[PDB]
């Protein structure tokens, strides 16, 4: 659940 | 380069185009070409480099991550489908990380940019290895801390995006929960605290990230 | 060839989990493997290699549409990178018309199905282009229409779904809305008549063709 | 709209 883009 | 012939601002243009039509492969291969040209990246361009690339290898991380799901329920077809496609994952985040080294790294904001970008594509191939490369992603990562505290206000959306990505490095990687948690709070907290420094120019992007800060510390508590 | 050493079964074997992972550039150089080993394709089999191609094509085709309309709406940016994507989609289809001339077309189920494919691959091309195209896929369409009607039942999805792709060729190609109509129209009307002809196997392709043909019916009426 | 896969 990193950054989205 | 395959791009050497061709002027920088057709490739800045092209990788639009590129983006536009979901070709991401396309599209990191204009950014690449205009990050060979030796001049730095502005911030719109930076953004069209970071996109490109996250989209290339989200792909194969995400085809890498059915496969070895699949290999783990267990013929060499399996391990050998899966090895394909880590190779493969790994040159598109060694090219990125060359780039990085040997053009990008060197303004405040731009160098937090291309350090968490760095910790991002050691993180990547910690996923699939090591601890040489882990390592190597926190000093990254820590490198660009350092830099957002002392640099940028709390709310600066590549400040809060960096801890966001570390804080998931802390959590995924390093096996390290409650630095994790106590990263992502300390950040959510503090842009809370000074809210009023939000820019008119991304103040979307910072509440955007603030909330996916407070998405994850939901899951991890 | 570049899968020339690996086993027919392994080739299949990998084409399923590459569609599995969404690999459908890999997807379709393992079924072009399993093809050059010289045997007849299974019915599941000729599914996984229409699955594989028609998806790389696709996204190419997509690509392309964006791209033209961009140049249409119009530095020689766009067009450059249009015939870029352009040139790689005639590529695809190139290899795939070539694995059919060479390996696959010689059951009648399987050259309708094989016939089929060559008039798509040939309308894709007309769709970039000429004429020695479209009279091309016609020919395919037609042969493959002959065939069909004597050999097949017309709930026969493979039937069916030939159908729909030669009377989108009729309408979007050749400009011709009225023999896509009575096509459109007569294979559904002939499929409600004869409904008993069903198989248990395949019903629901059937039963999603025909809805499919309906809905392109209430379009172009 | 051909027909999908
Ligand atoms: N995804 C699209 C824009 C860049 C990237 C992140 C990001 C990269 C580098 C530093 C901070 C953030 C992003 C995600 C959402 C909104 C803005 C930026
Ligand atoms: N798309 C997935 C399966 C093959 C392809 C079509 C099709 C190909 C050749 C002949 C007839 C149909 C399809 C689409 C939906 C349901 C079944 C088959
Ligand atoms: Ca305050
Ligand atoms: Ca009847
Ligand atoms: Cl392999
Ligand atoms: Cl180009
Ligand atoms: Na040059
Ligand atoms: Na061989």
């Amino acid at each position: 659940p990193s950054l989205p883009x | 380069g395959a791009m050497g012939s061709m002027e920088r601002a057709s490739l800045i243009q092209k990788a639009k185009l590129a983006e536009q039509a979901e070709r991401y492969e396309d599209m990191a291969a204009f950014m690449k070409g205009a990050v060979e040209k030796g001049e730095e990246l502005s911030c719109e361009e930076r953004n069209l480099l970071s996109v490109a690339y996250k989209n290339v290898v989200g792909g194969q991380r995400a085809a890498w991550r059915v496969l070895s799901s699949i290999e783990q329920k267990s013929g060499p077809e399996v391990r050998e489908y899966r090895e394909k496609v880590e190779t493969e994952l790994q040159g598109v985040c060694d090219t990125v990380l060359g780039l990085l080294d040997s053009h990008l790294i060197k303004d405040a904001e731009s160098r937090v940019f291309y350090l968490k970008m760095k910790g991002d594509y050691y993180r990547y191939l910690a996923e699939v290895a090591k601890k040489r490369i882990i390592d190597s992603a926190r000093s990254a990562y820590q490198e660009a801390m350092d830099i957002s505290k002392k640099e940028m206000p709390p709310t600066n959306p590549i400040r809060l995006g960096l801890a966001l990505n570390f804080s998931v490095f802390h959590y995924e990687i390093a096996n390290s929960p409650e630095e994790a948690i106590s990263l992502a709070k300390t950040t959510f907290d503090e842009a809370m605290a000074d809210l009023h420094t939000l820019s008119e120019d991304s103040y979307k992007d910072s509440t955007l990230i603030m909330q996916l800060l407070r998405d994850n510390l939901t899951l991890w508590t």
